[PDB]
RNA sequence: AUAUCA
């Protein structure tokens, strides 16, 4: 009977395993680790190498000598935490010594540097170690921290409390917690109705930004001029570095899509839909003046910039803007006009779809469209601006030392204090930016960890800040991800979110294994799309980048789901199939809040649709519970349980209780609350336990289902100020 | 299974390494809308020149010109299969694919003047 | 409406009246192309629309678990297996009429007890 | 020859355009030019037109797997192949009569 | 909520808390009461400064 | 309401109607532009009967044809006659108007002007929907009756 | 400057 359905008490055996593995601050640690193991290297390699060329006067010896010098950055190293005492000696440093001597719990950052030299005469370049760069503060309990592989008895000897959970830094002896910052997800197409007094009635916006590398915060607006009842309703778009909004047509022409109808094919996918097509006639009339690719680029080039007078100059510009500043996600490469044209057309399709009252205006408050910037990405943002600060100070040195041939001394070149004190400042003060000249910088990003009570400490490491439509309200999308009660009263009410117990935040994976997988599984590339040939084609996106289309999504979706539930596709990756809209969006993306749910399958030889997890797995876990071989990961790879973010939640159907919401009806207690039914035969998932919708503080409230809504909101604020033993140490 | 049927199979010479134009076999693609007919007394002549590099294609004057631009790549790739008199096939990889990429024309004594008129509009 | 393009240009067509033979044509403003009109209707406004109601009805409509089911007997195959939704035309005014899509014959039937449809 | 001129498509030579998986092409490169680089053979089966590609045994040690081909239409397009020699002469070699995609196997 | 079928205008779907506080709230009832509860806390919070300035 | 007619619900309705703003847009199902070159004979066989009368007991070959909603034409009490009269009285002698009877199944208004005419009529239909006031006072919308 | 108090 090891394949018997699971009861309601059994959901706790799964919850036990979730916490045995993840702990209460998996988000804080998993973020930092990702930044140390991967993110750090990629930051050293984006701009990385810098060169200086000294080309002569070509008069006569000692002239006519052209040289080019290189400086390259290879592997990045990072020691265990250390300290440099006054008397030279460097030695290991444990968290307790840091807190008492007010030191910083940081470790050394070391990078392989190489310095090449080249030379030519009056075209042929011919050729003629590990350096310390800074001290990076470590987050306690992370991979790099001493306390990570520490046993219980170990911690006690180290004068640390085993109940301490890590997730903070130690800067000058005070504990500091990075607060997750909530921002709107980028590379996302959103349509909004521009209010009653406006020339423009609707706008299609895309906040395009790179996953890493400079991060061009250029937002493209696709504007529908004219109001509901105004003649000549044209569509123009505001392009980065271009003062005026160019009529869509000219953009397509400048892209290479020259005749109307070839242009129309990219926007409207149904040749039948006369309604949308009539709406495009004004645009065609607007772009009638420009007839070829060249004249389109000139028209774009005319409208500066400044203007930048000269015919050859303006046409050359528009080329650069379309390549480097227009739709920078997708590609910033050359020959990708086809990709960026179809995207613009997908945007115009969405702009018109909303204006034709077929789709709703985008919910600016949908949680699925929000990201959380944790300790990882926060340090990554800071380290970028701090490493480009160092990179361009070495260059200033290479000029100073090639002028006087003063022997390019390494220690004089790299200023360690740049990155060391640059991070120490942020973490200490809290103005997340460079440096003692901060504003606007975002203060309160780093703050001193609440140590009043143990619960107070826990709830501080799960706190979310939202800076600046109706944000304070509890959204439906906040279900299972954020606590409905734990929020402040006054000013910050509903802008300070607290994570539910089972909530985790996507660390950010690689998109290529999925893009490579897709093409191989029937995905026709956008570069060869012919809308009227395959008109029912499901459009496939990976991080707001339209990669192509697929003819039988039904089978593809099942393959991709089996890929995740096996482990082949990472479980933190979100994949959604909106059948009605004919779309398949995939997210490898960092910052997405997810929750784990039980998987339910129609798949059962014996009877109905039943929860994959059986009483045999439950005992298989409680066997491992008695041992203190079957972990949470074990349930995850056996595809019994899955991770679902808010966007994916949209397409699923969840049962609250397993047992109570599974077998149909073939007296009743009056004292129990009135409950609904398991009418659904469609159930894709089941709720592990509904109490998990609550955060750390609300989870101490006895019978919160018997209190008036705010009385609960009050307790999850007061318990933070209740006295008790905060730590055994 | 058993083959009660017959199959005609030809040997494929996986691309010969050494070819005079081993290096360049390219695809020139025209959209059907362009309606280019190779069998035209007019299109007897044709010149293909790099524009200084998009390719420029032109017939005798008075005839349309096309511009050729290079398409983006992918994991799969295209090969050109040709058949010798003997059934054997020789395959050659496509170096580049260009979408052409021509004229109209009727774009002279205009464009700049039309935009100006449009400006006399606002 | 349903409009045509110029063969040769692929550019759109503008209506021209042939004053002499009192007939409607479609001219291309990029080349010398002309073609006679199919219908006399050139422009249709449509304020009180019905196009959007039964949108996105992919044969995979049954594979959406989010969609609710009913035991209503189909007008065609008489199957008591169907998924239902409301007018997908995202307007304020819009009635709460239901559209049922057969999990066998795929025919779209409504609950409208005021009027009779075919979409 | 005539500089900047294009060559002879007038002959109406026909060729086929086939999309091949990257992995297969990788294998093909392995074949020696000296050998003549015979990668394998193409099979045309009747009882409906079916075309498949099979690698030579030399290429891999196993049972050769056939790669089915999906025949496709010319599309509303005219595809022509032009070659450029080391000499940089340009010739209009042939027109693409048929398109096909070799599926991975 | 994801526990409901689409186009559900039923009392149970659109936030009708059927139960007494003595009986207890279902997870759905609990979250909807929480949404409704949060609204009041928002105006209590805001009104406080708006009301203050009116007085001045 | 006026002293006397204070309890008279029908008097209330009369003022409600005389004050609540009504535009040609609120009654229109769709407007259409057709090429109907013979003013005397129509390419739309439906309309054939409307001509046969609004002729018995020179102009543009381009026709503006709009369909009105019977249900809408009733809630905001209106007649084809009175609607048509407004259009006729708006454009004076530079627009030739005909209309289907209140009895007749479909509700139609056929309009013609008095080289280049396509854009001209698209302006006339915008003027018609947006600027033509049928009943009511401007700025006054949703008028409710209250006891 | 953050957190908090009624
Ligand atoms: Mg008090
Ligand atoms: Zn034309
Ligand atoms: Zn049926």
């Amino acid at each position: 009977d090891e394949s018997a359905p699971i009861t309601a008490e059994d959901s706790w055996a799964v919850i036990s395993a979730f916490f045995r593995e993840k702990g209460l601050v998996s988000q804080q640690l998993d973020s930092f680790n990702q930044f140390v193991d991967y993110t750090l290297q990629d930051i050293i390699c984006e701009d990385s190498t810098l060169i200086l060329e000294q080309l002569a006067q070509h008069t006569t010896e000692s002239d006519n000598i052209s040289r080019k010098y290189e400086i390259s950055f290879g592997k990045i190293y990072v020691t265990k935490p250390m300290v440099n005492e006054s008397d030279g000696v460097t030695h290991a440093l444990y968290p307790q010594e840091a807190r008492l001597r007010n030191l910083t719990y940081s470790s050394g950052l070391f990078v392989d540097v190489k310095k090449r030299t080249y030379e030519a005469i009056d075209e042929l370049k011919y050729e003629l170690g590990k350096v310390f760069i800074g001290r990076l503060p470590i987050m306690l309990r992370s991979k790099n921290c001493y306390l990570s592989e520490a046993t219980e008895s170990d911690l006690y000897k180290l004068k640390e409390c085993p109940f301490d959970m890590g997730g903070y830094f130690i800067i000058n002896g005070s504990e500091k917690v990075l607060i997750a910052q909530e921002r709107s997800a980028g590379n996302i197409v959103q349509v909004f109705k521009k209010a009653a007094p406006s020339p423009i009635s609707h706008v299609a916006e895309i906040r395009s930004a790179l996953e890493k590398g400079s991060r061009f915060i250029s937002t493209l607006q696709v504007k529908l001029y004219g109001r509901e009842g105004s003649s000549a309703r044209t569509i123009k778009a505001t392009l980065p570095y271009i003062k005026q909004d160019i009529p869509i047509v000219i953009i397509f022409r400048a892209l290479g899509i020259i005749p109307d109808g070839e242009i129309l094919e990219h926007i409207c996918y149904d040749v039948n839909d006369w309604q949308m097509l009539e709406m495009l006639k004004p645009c065609v009339e607007d772009g009638f003046v420009i007839q070829d690719r060249e004249t389109a680029l000139d028209f774009i080039g005319r409208r500066g910039t400044a203007l930048g007078i000269k015919k050859e100059k303006r046409i050359q510009y528009a080329k650069d803007i379309l390549q480097k500043e227009f739709l920078p996600h997708i590609t910033q490469l050359e020959g990708f006009e086809s990709r960026k044209a179809f995207f613009l057309g997908y945007m115009i399709n969405r702009l018109l779809l909303c204006a034709l009252d077929r789709k709703d205006q985008d919910d600016r408050d949908h949680f699925g469209k929000k990201r959380l910037d944790l300790a990882g990405p926060l340090l990554a943002q800071l380290f970028k601006t701090l490493f480009k600060k160092l990179t361009k100070d070495i260059f200033r040195y290479m000029q100073r030392t090639v002028e006087e041939a003063h022997d390019f001394n390494m220690k004089l070149a790299i200023n360690a204090k740049t990155i060391t004190s640059g991070l120490k400042y942020a973490l200490a003060t809290g103005n997340w930016g460079e440096q003692k000249k901060a504003m606007s910088s975002r203060a309160g990003v780093s703050q001193v960890l609440n140590r009043y009570t143990y619960s107070s400490t826990l709830s501080h490491l799960r706190r979310t800040n939202t800076p600046i439509a109706k944000p304070r309200q509890l959204h439906n999308t906040h279900w299972g991800l954020v606590c409905p009660a734990e929020t402040p009263e006054g000013q910050a009410c509903g802008l300070v979110k607290n994570l539910s117990l089972m909530s985790c935040i996507s660390v950010g994976t690689d998109p290529m294994p999925i893009i490579t997988f897709l093409s191989e599984w029937g995905m026709e590339p956008l570069e060869d799309y012919v809308p009227h040939q395959s008109p029912d084609a499901t459009r496939v996106f990976v991080n707001g980048v339209w990669h192509g289309v697929h003819r039988n999504p039904a089978r593809l979706m099942e393959t991709l789901r089996t890929l995740r539930r096996k482990g082949d596709i990472n479980p933190e990756v979100s994949m959604i199939r909106d059948i009605r809209e004919k779309e398949l969006k995939i997210f490898t993306d960092a910052g997405r809040v997810y929750r784990p749910l039980f998987i339910v399958e129609d798949d059962e030889s014996l009877g109905h649709k039943e929860l994959k997890v059986r009483k045999g797995h439950i005992a298989k876990l409680m066997a491992t519970e008695y041992q203190d071989e079957y972990t949470w990961s074990s349930l995850l790879n056996e595809g019994l349980v899955e991770y679902i973010d808010a966007e994916e939640e949209e397409s699923i159907l969840i049962a609250m209780q397993p047992e109570d919401l599974e077998p149909a009806e073939a007296d009743v207690d009056p004292a129990k609350r009135i409950r609904v039914s398991h009418h659904a035969t469609t159930f894709t998932h089941c709720e592990i336990h509904p109490s998990m919708i609550l955060g750390v503080a609300a989870s101490i409230i006895p019978f919160p289902d018997h209190n008036q809504s705010p009385r609960n909101t009050y307790q999850s604020a007061m318990g933070k100020q209740a006295m008790g033993v905060f730590l055994t140490n | 299974d058993e083959d009660p049927n017959e199959y005609n199979e030809f040997p494929l010479r996986a691309i010969p390494k050494e070819d005079l134009e081993n290096m360049r076999t390219h695809l020139l693609k025209f959209q059907s809308k362009k309606k280019i007919n190779p069998v035209t007394d007019f299109h007897l002549p044709v010149r293909l020149h790099r524009k200084d590099y998009p390719w420029v294609m032109e017939d005798f004057d008075g005839y349309n010109t096309w511009v050729g631009s290079y398409e983006a790549g992918n994991s799969d790739s295209y090969v050109l299969l040709s058949v010798e008199d003997d059934g054997s096939f020789t395959m050659i990889p496509a170096d580049k694919v260009y979408k052409f990429t021509a004229r109209n024309k009727y774009a002279t004594l205009t464009i700049d003047e039309a935009e100006k008129r449009m400006d006399k509009k606002s | 409406t349903t409009f045509r393009f110029c063969r040769d240009c692929n550019n759109m067509l503008y209506p021209r009246e042939d004053k002499e033979n009192n007939r409607l044509l479609f001219e291309c403003r990029t080349c010398s192309y002309v073609e006679e009109a199919g219908s006399p209707l050139v422009y249709r406004h449509e304020l009180i629309t019905n196009i959007g109601e039964t949108a996105g009805v992919v044969q995979d409509i049954g594979s959406d678990p989010t969609l609710p089911r009913s035991d209503r007997e189909c007008p065609k195959c008489h199957s008591r297996e169907n998924v239902f939704f409301q007018s997908q035309q995202r307007r304020k005014d819009t009635s709460m009429v239901l559209f049922f899509v057969c999990l066998s014959c795929s025919h779209i039937f409504t609950s409208d007890q005021k009027n009779k449809r075919t979409q | 020859e005539e500089s900047l001129d294009l060559d002879l498509e007038r002959s109406n030579r026909q060729v086929w355009l086939v999309r091949l998986p990257m992995f297969l092409a990788e294998k093909w490169r392995d074949r020696n030019n000296l050998h003549g680089q015979e990668l394998g053979k193409i099979r045309i089966n009747k009882d409906g037109s079916k075309i498949t590609l099979l690698l030579n045994e030399n290429d891999n040690d196993s049972i050769p797997h056939e790669y089915d081909l999906e025949l496709t239409k010319k599309v509303v397009e005219n595809e022509y192949v032009f070659t450029e020699q080391n000499l940089k002469k340009t010739a209009i070699v042939g027109t693409v009569c048929h398109e096909c995609q070799v599926m991975p196997s | 909520l994801p526990h409901f079928s689409k186009d559900d205008y039923s009392p149970e779907s659109k936030g009708f808390v059927e139960n007494s506080y003595l009986r207890g709230l279902t997870p759905q009832e609990f979250f909807f009461h929480a949404m409704g509860g949060r609204e009041g806390l928002i105006d209590t919070a805001v009104k406080t400064a708006e009301t203050g300035y009116i007085q001045r | 309401l006026e002293p006397g007619h204070a309890a008279d619900q029908e008097q209330a309705k009369l003022i409600r109607s005389a004050i609540e703003h009504t535009t040609l847009k609120s009654v229109t199902i769709a407007s259409e532009i057709y090429y109907d070159p013979d003013p005397r004979s129509t390419v739309i066989p439906e309309d054939e009967e409307i001509i046969q009368l609004h002729f018995s007991l020179q102009q543009s070959p381009w026709l503006l044809r709009l369909e009105l909603d019977r249900a809408a034409m009733n809630d905001k009490d209106l007649t084809m006659g009175q609607v048509g009269e407004r259009i006729k009285q708006t454009f004076k002698n530079d627009l030739f108007v005909i209309w289907s009877e209140d009895n007749d199944e479909k509700l139609i208004i056929r309009c013609r002007v008095v080289a280049e005419e396509d854009h001209m009529l698209k302006k006339i239909e915008n003027t018609m929907l947006e600027n033509i006031t049928l009943r009511g006072v401007e700025n006054i919308e949703r008028v409710v009756m209250m006891k």
